[PDB]
DNA sequence: GCATGCATGCGCATGCATGCAT
DNA sequence: ATGCATGCATGCGCATGCATGC
């Protein structure tokens, strides 16, 4: 939040304090905001599912937005990958994965009906 | 809060009726209520009580019964705990959430004007050779019923705190009304289920009673006539209409 | 005598209104239909009571829901100063105003004096709550009570008393997740009641989605 | 309980036990009726309440003063108070047997237990209403009219709020829309229109009961509004 | 299973009133 | 004759025990 901008504007004071200097440099806020981010720390759990899951929301909503099925959306997501897949067992594989996810959305998640 | 010549009046009746005698008491016991027979007889049975023996070793052998009705609301169960607190000399009326154990049971305060430690007596304290009604009874916790254990075996408190103890006399009757636990007494289900009370608490209980209201006719006929008569009553020597 | 003559001249400005909107919380960035809630609460309504039978008030209550840092305290201290008679107080605790009335022995003065609530000091003035989801039953009551009946009856030490308590109360507060969801109503997303919340005229509802633009002009303020 | 009446399901809509709903002499429910016509009455009868507010405050037709009602009110109370007679009584005792069977055969068929039960107390409260009627004239003895009254009022609150053929022709709509629909499945409006009027029930109740559900859940809108589907 | 709300004893100092020993 | 120690509330600060609510 902007508390955490006002905490990185006390550190470079801060920082400009200890150096003795009289104004403030980008190196100290480089400091600072450096120090800020080696605190905040990640939620270790699975970063592709989610990423699958709101492709496929987001071309769902679109869909019902701006005006299909199950397949019709298993093929226009291997047509849209076609460009990043070379081969064909990439591309079973693939189709295999996001059928068992497109499962487990609809009947695990509820996310989809 | 006795007359003279009202000797010659109970001698005679008693002489006279003898057997019929608890029958009528029993009858005559609250007009205002109709039925429920075994009720009042169990009511004078109260009001008349037992008999407290002592032997030699000091044994102590209680006398006092202990009755607890249990029904279907609208079955005059206040009606004759209020009945019975008119009309005993030394009643007490006790609610379940009104009073605690504190209250029920004298307690022990320090002085600071002498700096002694005083003994305060409780409910069941001032009611010695008395009744104490309890209703609401199951909304009662479970640490007042412990409490009340006590004087419902022996009829005695014991309080001990640190420069001071002593044992009180609580030699009282009690009567308790309480509800069943689904609001309406089930029928199907056994009365176990429906008390929802420990078997202790029962056991050291005297009496349970049972009451139900039946929709039967023929009672709701006699029912209805003996609640209209009673409304329509009016005493004498008051105007028709004169307000209260 | 003036000022009467100049406040008509100004009136007679066909944008008054905008300025007016636009004048309330100069350093507060942004917010504007808050800003314009804000001016309709302050400038009031007319109370109305055919006979003695129906009253209808005419204070405009307002309430904002919104996330950790989005300035809602900031609001409340431009009202407080702005206002004649304004009164502050936090429902966390240690507030140097109660917010209920008792009687009790003052102190510094040393005399038996009744102290009554935030809600009878504020009597046709503003009062202000900061931390309105902290509040414990009592303080809750006595709000539901000076809300519906606009009154505070008081029977405490053999003392009995209804005083008024005419007010226009404005209030903060944040969601009970710490985070609104618009998936779900306001009412589950505060730990207030329905009937409190139905009490209040204006709800005004602030989130902390990521605008660069916004944020960029924010940091830059 | 849930905010909201409900009115297809019936009971479980108060949360007191019966035991403290005994004592009450008369219960009242108030719904939101949903008429066209009757919105525009209420805005402007509270328009022109606003409006009038300022200018005159003066009885409508014949209206007793605040403080007169009050002095009144306070003389009838201190002055008489009445009593009840024999054929008002009889009246009354046939009533209320006729009364309870009633309740006593309406819980045995609707096989569930009243959250609101008929006791000697509501025989006790009409005979009370009846005596506050009487009081209302300062007569010394009630009559047949007052017991008529008050036996009128005594139903059209307590019958009402215990017995709530329109719910249960609703409980019925309801019953029949579940067993036919399914998860997953889309229906059409116009088809189950079409379903429930060959069977000849009212159209007002099959709204109502698609507007509950749509209230609770169950039942959303796929495209547009003319086709829905059924959820959890 | 524990922290907290609500009495209650403990120890103390402080202020207001009065009653008379040096 | 006069100034002071004491009896009687009352605030202050504290610890301790009983009940309950999550
Ligand atoms: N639009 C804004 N313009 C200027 N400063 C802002 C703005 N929004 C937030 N701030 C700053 O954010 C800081 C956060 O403190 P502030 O008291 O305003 O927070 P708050 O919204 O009341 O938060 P809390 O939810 O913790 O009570 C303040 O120093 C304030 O100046
Ligand atoms: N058998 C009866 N005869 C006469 N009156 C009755 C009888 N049963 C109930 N009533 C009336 O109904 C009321 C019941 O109230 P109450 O005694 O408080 O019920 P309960 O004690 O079961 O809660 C009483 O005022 C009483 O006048
Ligand atoms: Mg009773
Ligand atoms: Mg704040």
């Amino acid at each position: 939040t902007v508390r955490q901008l006002e905490s990185m504007i006390r550190l470079s004071e801060a920082m400009a304090r200890m150096h003795c200097c009289d104004e403030v440099q980008p190196k100290h806020v480089k400091e600072a905001f450096r120090l800020l981010n080696k605190s905040i720390i990640r939620v270790e759990t699975f970063s592709e599912y989610c990423r699958i899951s709101n492709l496929i929301v987001l071309h769902l909503r679109k869909v019902e937005e701006e005006e299909l099925k199950r397949s019709e959306l298993v093929n226009w997501y291997l047509k849209e990958i076609e460009s990043e897949i070379d081969s064909e067992e990439e591309l079973i594989n693939k189709k295999r994965i996001i059928e068992k996810v497109i499962h487990r959305l609809t009947h695990y998640d509820h996310v989809l009906i | 809060s006795f007359s003279a010549e009202d000797i010659a009046k109970i001698k005679k009746f008693s002489k006279t009726r003898s057997k019929d005698i608890f029958d009528q008491l029993a009858k005559s016991l609250a007009p205002s209520i109709h039925g429920h027979d075994y009720v009042k007889k169990a009511i004078l049975c109260l009001l008349l009580g037992g008999v407290e023996r002592d032997l030699e070793n000091g044994s102590h052998i209680r006398g006092d019964i202990n009755i607890l009705l249990i029904g279907d609301p609208s079955v005059a169960k206040s009606q004759l705990l209020r009945y019975v607190l008119c009309t005993a000399p030394r009643a007490i009326p006790t609610t379940g959430r009104g009073s605690s154990g504190v209250g029920l049971t004298a307690a022990v305060t320090t002085d600071q004007e002498t700096g002694e430690r005083r003994l305060e007596a409780g409910a069941m304290v001032l009611a010695d050779r008395g009744v104490v009604c309890i209703d609401e009874f199951d909304k009662m916790s479970d640490m007042d019923r412990t409490a009340i254990h006590e004087v419902m075996e022996q009829g005695r408190v014991t309080i001990a705190k640190a420069g001071i103890h002593a044992r009180l006399n609580a030699r009282c009757s009690v009567l308790a009304a309480a509800n069943p636990v689904y609001g309406r007494y089930d029928q199907y289900k056994t009365p176990m289920e429906n008390i929802g009370l420990q078997d202790s608490l029962l056991s050291r209980f005297d009496l349970l009673f049972i009451m139900l209201d039946q929709m039967d006719p023929e009672q709701d006929r006699e029912i209805s006539d003996h609640v209209l008569r009673m409304h329509r009553y009016r005493a004498p020597g008051e105007q028709d209409g004169d307000a209260m | 005598d003036e000022d009467v003559k100049m406040i008509t001249s100004l009136s007679k400005d066909q944008q008054i209104g905008e300025k007016i909107f636009a004048s309330i919380a100069p350093s507060i960035y942004g917010h504007e239909d808050i800003k314009r809630g804000l001016a309709l609460a302050l400038f009031g309504g007319e109370p109305k009571n055919p006979g003695g039978k129906h009253k209808v008030r005419g204070d405009i209550n307002v309430l904002l829901c919104g996330d950790p840092g989005t300035a809602k305290s900031q609001f409340l201290k431009y009202i407080e100063k702005v206002s004649s008679r304004a009164i502050f107080t936090t429902g966390q605790g240690a507030s140097a105003v109660g917010l209920t009335a008792y009687v009790q022995r003052h102190p510094v003065s040393r005399e038996w004096t009744l102290e009554a609530g935030a809600l009878v000091l504020a009597d046709r003035g503003v009062c202000l709550i900061d931390e309105f989801d902290k509040m414990n039953d009592q303080d809750r009551t006595s709000i539901h009570e000076a809300m519906e009946q606009q009154s505070i009856s008081i029977s405490k030490a053999g003392i009995v008393t209804s005083l008024q308590a005419r007010c226009t109360v404005i209030a903060a507060a944040n969601p009970i997740g710490g985070r609104y969801d618009p998936s779900l109503t306001f009412s589950e997303n505060v730990d207030l009641t329905e009937p409190i919340i139905s009490r209040f005229d204006i709800l005004c509802v602030v989130r902390d989605t990521v605008d660069p633009v916004q944020d960029e002009m924010l940091a830059r303020f | 309980v849930f905010g909201r009446w409900d009115e297809t399901k019936g009971e479980d809509n108060i949360d007191f036990m019966p035991t403290i709903l005994s004592r009450f002499d008369m219960i009242f429910i108030v719904k939101d009726e949903h008429n066209e016509e009757r919105d525009v009455m209420l805005a402007k009868h509270v328009i022109t309440l606003h409006v009038s507010a300022l200018t005159q405050t003066q009885a409508v037709e014949g209206e007793i003063d605040l403080a007169k009602l009050k002095k009144f009110i306070a003389y009838c109370r201190v002055k008489c108070g009445p009593r009840l007679s024999a054929e008002a009584a009889e009246k009354l005792k046939n009533r209320y047997i006729i009364m309870r069977s009633g309740a006593r055969q309406h819980e045995r068929d609707s096989d569930r237990r009243s959250s609101i039960p008929i006791t000697v107390r509501q025989l006790e409260a009409i005979v009370r209403i009846a005596e506050a009627l009487s009081k209302m004239k300062l007569q010394p003895f009630a009559t047949e009219a007052d017991v008529e009254e008050a036996l009128r009022l005594f139903q059209v609150s307590t019958l009402d709020a215990a017995l709530s053929e329109d719910q249960e022709m609703l409980s019925r709509i309801e019953k029949q829309l579940k067993r036919r629909f399914a998860i997953g499945s889309q229906v059409s409006e116009h088809s189950i229109i079409k379903d429930f009027t060959k069977q000849k029930y009212p159209e007002h109740a099959i709204h109502k009961v698609l507007q509950l559900m749509l209230r609770r859940g169950e039942i959303q809108h796929r495209m547009q509004r003319k086709v829905l589907y059924r959820l959890k």
